């Protein structure tokens, strides 16, 4: 399966003139473009080699469509602080996301749009992509709006059909880099807590795409409840890296095994302890 | 590409 | 108006071996507001050349941003990352553990 | 140049489709309209469309094609009271206003189930020799031309509808200063039907 | 209200100045002025996404706008010239469904001494008509009015009619050849025949002309042709 997500951040700076805006696209877990209000170019810009075949057209379009979308949440920075009764003193934080998933087949399989308010939901296009979940009463104002203009259909035809055809687009020219996979390189580490206990930490390395499962048995049986999980972090260069630790009595390590599914490998791999 | 939805809050 | 208190991992890009290239990476992660100071720190004194990622969020509208510098370890040098937000009343500092 | 239409005028009988069309240059474009405007109004909207394929609204139909750039308004059972001008409107990629067409003029043509071609003279209610000639009742085959004289003024034809009876008739109305005009002379300049009545 | 325009009519000399009011309690953020010309159809001239924000348009030159309030956007006219006559409309939007104001007919004229109001006169039916189809024809002609500021109705006992009506959609230019040829207008009602026969029964045309303000100048000899009504009527006769 695939995604296409953008993601905008918009901060009031209250006496240091107009608010930050900061806009990510990604194709799956790769990086594609970049907009900062802060940046000399006052351009989308490309962060991935494949979106830079993209000719002028692309470029100065897309340019138009992020400083477009940044004129409107300097105005609704202005709307909110009017909806919550608040000061210009404050620094307030929108954040907004659009996208869509398709399936293996690169059909549609379903499209977001979401806004939070200083780190709340405010308001979500519900998966039917024909109604609103307003969280508060000032949503339910917006929602309304977008009711009587009819919003979620224009938004139902980028969602369903545009977004879809921008990700097939990218899926097929940047395929060298967005239809790999890096299975990943795992292995074992053993650390003594006490004389009578010891941490296995089960390690995996350099692989893409970012979802994995990393589980703990022992004797066959899942450990979910005495495991701890990392968030699965970027090593920087496209690749991600996650672990999950064990603490065992000491004498008991190969009662263990680590399990890894990931969709680069055929099978799931079973680490165990090797002295 | 980005969508050209023009709906303030 | 929700605040999340910053996650923290010091981790190098490739497996370390001393005297031989790789990066030093500092993700922070699930904190709110945006705004977050993160310096990596060779033997406690503030590295210069650290890049960082374009800020982005995830599911749960958190922030997270990837701050790196090239570095090449010795057996003798130490290194961490300290990160300084709204949520923290002192600066935490995280020492890069290469055996983990 | 960004968004063509075909002036027109289209003509189409009463009762026939007519089919409005629009082409635009801007590939990404993601907001099509159709506005109406009658004659010295302001335009009003009929329909917008966002999703490749056709969307319905009464007698209205539009239909998008984004792979050709190619927007169309249906018009179904088209009647006298669709006569208008249809402006196509376009919102290009990044754009925050609509890009219009020059429009294309629609004439319904009304079904003039039992022409009575007639020229009639009517006088001035205020006592006076001045008098128009008034061409009515032909259907709309027939094409009254303005005048191949110069003192002598004649209208373009015109619908009236008396709605509560459901009838319509076609009217073009002429008057000059000369001597020399009569109703009998009137409509000479173009090609009237062969038994129209004409008194004294 | 929906969205307003004043004025609705104006005559300028080539160098004065105007402001063109666009209001709309909708609290839309989006405004746009566009002028339309036979041929050209709708223009741009400047648009506004938001309150103290405005943007070029396809025809900027010429006019200026401002936007202090979120309500209303103006359109300014510093110094008139003759290719600025044109129907003017405003509108506004929430997204980008546009809502259109009613239109402002402004003519810039180098000379004011142009300008005529319309003589009206009523044509009776004919008894032709009357015995040939049992149906009463009423004819208005609006003669003789420059510019073509005119607004044309029908009154049947002191109440406008619609029904049984046909106005022409433009005027003749009664001199084709000429730049300032004034113009005619022709207007028909039909009613039944024994409705006209009714003596009762009052038809008025009148006609709206839009010409100087009481604020122009005029030094001629005939009646400053000023925004005025001119009427003729018919009774019902058998």
């Amino acid at each position: 399966s695939h995604s296409m997500r953008y993601f905008f951040t918009s901060v009031s700076r209250p006496g240091r003139g107009e608010p930050r805006f900061i806009a990510v696209g990604y194709v799956d877990d790769t990086q594609f473009v970049r907009f900062d209000s802060d940046a000399a170019s006052q351009r989308m810009e490309p962060r991935a080699p494949w979106i830079e075949q993209e000719g002028p057209e692309y470029w100065d379009g897309e340019t138009r469509k992020v400083k477009a979308h940044s004129q409107t949440h300097r105005v609704d920075l202005g709307t909110l602080r009017g909806y919550y009764n608040q000061s210009e003193a404050g620094s307030h934080t929108v954040q907004r996301m659009y996208g869509c998933d398709v399936g293996s087949d690169w059909r549609f399989l379903r499209g977001y749009h979401q806004y939070a308010y200083d780190g709340k939901d405010y308001i979500a296009l519900k998966e039917d992509l024909r109604s609103w979940t307003a969280a508060d009463m000032a949503a339910q104002t917006t929602k309304h709006k977008w009711e009587a203009a009819h919003v979620a259909e224009q938004l139902r035809a980028y969602l369903e059909g545009t977004c879809v055809e921008w990700l097939r687009r990218y899926l097929e020219n940047g395929k060298e880099t967005l239809q790999r996979t890096d299975a990943p390189k795992t292995h074992m580490t053993h650390h003594a807590v006490s004389d009578h206990e010891a941490t296995l930490r089960c390690w995996a390395l350099s692989f893409y795409p970012a979802e994995i499962t990393l589980t703990w048995q022992r004797d066959g049986e899942d450990q979910t409840q005495d495991t701890e999980l990392v968030e699965t972090r970027p090593a920087g260069d496209g690749t991600f890296q996650k672990w999950a630790a064990v603490v065992v009595p000491s004498g008991q390590e190969q009662r263990y095994t680590c399990h890894v599914q990931h969709e680069g490998l055929p099978k799931p791999l079973t680490l165990r302890w090797e002295p | 590409g980005l969508y050209d939805g023009m709906e303030h809050l | 108006m929700i605040q999340r208190t910053p996650k923290i991992q010091v981790y190098s890009r490739h497996p370390a071996e001393n005297g031989k290239s790789n990066f030093l990476n500092c993700y922070v992660s699930g904190f709110h507001p945006s705004d977050i100071e993160v310096d990596l720190l060779k033997n406690g004194e503030r590295i210069e050349k650290v890049e960082h990622s374009d800020l982005s969020f995830s599911k749960d509208w958190s922030f997270y941003l990837l701050y790196y510098t090239e570095f090449t370890p010795t057996e003798k040098d130490e290194y961490a990352c300290r990160v300084n937000h709204v949520t923290l009343s002192q600066p935490k500092i995280v020492k890069w553990d290469r055996d983990m | 140049k960004e968004v063509e239409q075909n002036s027109g005028p289209l003509s189409v009988p009463e009762g026939a489709i007519a089919s409005l069309n629009c082409t635009y240059s801007d590939r990404g474009s993601q907001s099509f309209f159709w506005y109406r405007q009658y004659s010295g109004k302001s335009p009003e909207l009929i329909m917008s469309i966002y999703s490749n394929g056709d969307k319905e609204d009464g007698r209205f139909t539009a239909q998008l094609n984004k792979a050709s750039q190619y927007v169309s308004l249906l018009i179904r059972d088209s009647q006298p009271s669709d006569s208008a001008t249809y402006l196509c409107a376009v919102r290009g990629t990044g754009r925050r206003a609509l890009t219009f067409g020059s429009g294309t003029r629609l004439q319904v043509q009304p079904n003039i189930q039992n022409p009575d071609p007639a020229v009639y003279q009517l006088r001035d209610s205020k006592s006076s020799d001045k008098s128009v000639c008034l061409f009515t009742d032909f259907d709309s085959q027939t094409n009254v031309s303005q005048s191949k004289d110069s003192d002598v003024y004649i209208t373009d034809k015109c619908v009236l509808d008396m709605r509560s009876m459901d009838f319509k008739s076609n009217s073009a109305v002429a008057w000059s200063n000369k001597s020399d005009f009569a109703c009998a002379n009137a409509f000479n300049n173009s090609i009237i039907p062969e038994d129209t009545f004409f008194p004294s | 209200a929906g969205v307003t325009q004043t004025p609705k009519f104006r005559v300028l000399k080539t160098g004065q100045s105007m402001t063109l009011l666009c209001a709309q309690d909708m609290n839309h953020e989006y405004m746009y002025w566009y002028r339309q010309d036979p041929g050209m159809g709708l223009r741009l001239i400047h648009y506004s996404v938001g309150e103290g924000t405005t943007a070029k348009g396809e025809v900027p030159d010429g006019y200026n706008v401002s936007r202090l309030k979120k309500q209303n956007f103006l359109l300014g006219l510093e110094s008139a010239a003759p290719s600025q006559t044109s129907v003017y409309f405003c509108a506004s939007s929430f997204t980008d469904t546009q809502y259109f104001g009613p239109g402002t007919r402004l003519t810039v004229l180098e000379d004011l001494k142009n300008v005529f109001p319309p003589e009206v006169a009523v044509f009776e039916p004919s008894e032709a008509e009357i015995s040939h189809t049992q149906k009463a024809t009423l004819v208005c002609l609006a003669t003789g009015f420059y510019p073509d500021h005119v607004e044309l109705s029908w009154w049947v006992n002191g109440k406008e009619v619609h029904s049984g009506v046909c106005t022409d959609p433009q005027p003749l230019k009664e001199q084709p050849a000429l730049n300032d040829s004034r113009y005619a207008l022709s207007s028909r009602l039909r009613v039944s025949a024994t409705f006209w026969q009714d003596p009762r029964n009052h038809f008025r045309c009148q006609v709206q002309f839009y010409g100087l303000s009481e604020n122009d100048e005029w030094t001629q000899d005939r009646a400053k042709p000023v925004t005025q009504i001119v009427s003729a009527e018919a009774w019902g006769r058998a």
